């Protein structure tokens, strides 16, 4: 649905819907790689170093 | 006409040169040069949308 020809309401939510999935999975894959390692050292530190 | 000519064709003695701008379609040219500019700057950008 990128391609455009007088979209509707349904129709412009549904590419957009559909866009952002392929950004979201990279989100993901970022959040729980190395996010995730960053977060849980800070919380180890805050509570032993303080 | 001249008396010289009287018996002359009329169509045959005078006319109006010819000319046409050939760079009259840079038109089209300019319009994409400008969608290129808003792609770098991003003011008012076509990425991020269908």
């Amino acid at each position: 649905s990128s391609p455009s020809s007088r979209r509707s309401a349904t129709e412009f939510r549904g590419t957009t819907s559909f866009a952002s999935s392929r950004l979201a999975n990279l989100a993901y894959f970022f959040s729980v790689t190395g996010f995730r390692s960053l977060a849980k050292s800070l919380i180890v530190k805050t509570q032993q170093l303080y | 006409l001249r008396p010289t000519a009287y018996g002359r064709d009329v169509r045959s003695i005078i006319s109006q040169l010819p000319v046409t701008d050939v760079t009259a379609q840079n038109i089209q040219d300019v319009q994409v040069v400008e969608r290129n500019m808003q792609r770098i700057v991003g003011v008012n950008d076509d990425v991020a949308g269908q």
